[PDB]
């Protein structure tokens, strides 16, 4: 959010509107100016954020900025220490992958934004989606779900009385710019593959064949449940809707 | 971190497999893929701290006696595995699996576990069980039989429907905790 | 002229020519290490020659590559902290002005390049 606000403002040398001139402080304040307060918090955020790829990859701007027009070469030798602090943290800490969620709430009872529509929820890193769809329940009243886990509740698409449904979905896979060629280390990986995740799917097995006993190879089909949320993950908003929800199928071959 | 090794202990004709891949597939019920592997493993927390949680698939079969008590030292728990509409399973337990993992390793948390709760209290099952004039396990049952033995807890969930099953495997994680 | 070596070399990921495969030291020797080698003699070199203006405009390119291919996190962050030392030394530390001589060897007694030529030369700071 505080980026979004600093993507509002320009590197421009002087103080331009004061719209953005803000309340809890006031003087001359020039546009760099405010965007180096923002950048300095942000960067600040990123590192106790944990997101250093977000925190060196403004910080290069930054130095940038700092040479190219103030000089502030006290300030480009620390901001490339910390940028430094944050390569090392990337190399040598690892990050856990939080398990994700498109979420229906179902009834007329919610609200018109919240009936009826699968919101991909962001949870914590090692959520249970039994104490998830606990926290719906806090969430919301009429603590009760659909056990139409793959497909929706048409009653509950217009009936009151709240229902729900819940499940792990997948995080699918980011995708690491100029490293697919390339043999990265994992650090990378184990970054991507959980964040910036924005397409889903939860799992759906199915028994289409001859469900002999010892075999359920020519049976089994997976109607993977295709998502795509309409943004980033981690993003400005730990849930969101799915953007677009697809099914699939899997044949006994595949 | 943390790792836990167990030796998960009962007959096969009761298919536990069935519920432990379940919970590994932490499935919607009904809905879980079992696999051609064994001894389940995962990681989940139950508090504070996720644990690398090993759950052995030492099968029913009673051959595999030869290198179970290899898997028994070194365990950190084992899970004892019954089912409660299932006699056999019980005395079947309290005979091979119940002993053999009690003197394998009589130093180590142990869980009897009541498979088919849902079964239990099963009308239909009950009466076959009564016209098979087997009893139906009920809770004081295997009651007596956890303080005989004092296994550090005696449990009942569900594997079709994954009721207590979470709960179960909660305590489970915890029991090192 | 160590750049002006490292100038023929490419970032390359392999050991091309063994031409330029110095008689020094002797092994694989992967283009990319070799400018590696040479760039850390030459900011060493800016450096203890107090040009740290090519040693930054340097080390910019050495962190690119640093990252762009082998992830050198380490020699990354120090690296930068040596180019914070050089932006310290510029802003703090001052420099003097050689004095400038274009000097006039006259005489077909001077050697054919030594003679009637005006070389100008770079004394030292206060000559």
């Amino acid at each position: 959010t505080l980026l979004l606000h600093a993507e509002l403002l320009q590197w421009s040398d002087k103080p331009c509107v004061p719209h953005l001139l803000q309340r809890d402080s006031y003087y001359v304040y020039t546009q760099q100016e405010l965007k180096e307060k923002l950048y300095q918090e942000i960067i600040s955020y990123f590192d106790k954020g944990k997101m250093w790829e977000k925190a060196i990859k403004l910080s290069k701007e930054l130095a940038e900025t700092y040479e190219s027009k103030v000089f502030d070469y006290e300030g480009l030798g620390n901001l490339l220490k910390k940028r430094a602090s944050f390569y090392e943290n990337i190399i040598k800490a690892m990050r856990p992958q939080p398990e994700y969620f498109a979420v229906g709430y179902y009834g007329q009872g919610f609200p018109s934004f919240l009936r009826n529509k699968i919101f991909i929820y962001r949870g914590k890193e090692y959520e249970r989606r039994e104490d998830f769809s606990l926290r719906l329940l806090t969430q919301f009243p009429n603590a009760e779900k659909m056990t139409s886990t793959t497909p929706p509740g048409e009653d509950i698409k217009s009936s009151p009385k709240q229902y729900m449904q819940c499940f792990t979905v997948k995080p699918v896979m980011s995708l690491p710019p100029s490293y697919k060629d390339k043999p990265v280390p994992e650090q990378i990986l184990n970054y991507y593959r959980a964040n910036e995740v924005q397409q889903f799917r939860y799992s759906r097995p199915f028994r289409k064949g001859e469900k002999d006993p010892d075999n359920e190879f020519a049976t089994m089909w997976i109607e993977r449940t295709t998502y795509t949320t309409a943004y980033t993950f981690p993003g400005i908003l730990k849930w969101f809707e799915v953007k677009q929800i697809s099914t699939e199928e899997i044949s006994p071959l595949e | 971190m943390q790792a836990i090794k167990c030796v998960v202990v009962g007959d096969g004709a009761v298919a536990k497999t069935c519920l432990l891949i379940s919970y590994t597939t932490n499935a919607f019920p009904g809905e879980y893929i079992p696999t051609v592997f064994d001894n389940y493993s995962a990681n989940v927390m139950v508090d504070g701290k996720p644990v690398n949680l090993g759950l052995w698939d030492t099968a029913g079969q009673e051959d595999y006696d030869r290198l179970r008590p290899l898997s028994y030292p070194q365990t950190d728990v084992f899970l004892i595995c019954f089912s409660l509409v299932s006699p056999a399973s019980f005395e079947n337990v309290r005979a091979k699996w119940y002993p053999e993992v009690r003197h394998h390793c009589p130093n180590t948390p142990i869980i009897l576990v009541g498979t088919k709760l849902d079964l239990r209290d099963d009308k239909d099952t009950i009466e076959k069980l009564k016209e098979k004039k087997l009893t139906p396990i009920t809770y004081p049952q295997g009651l007596a039989m956890a303080k005989e033995i004092g296994a550090v807890k005696y449990l009942e969930c569900s594997a079709l429907t994954q009721r207590g099953l979470k709960t179960v495997f909660d305590e489970a994680i915890r029991a090192v905790l």
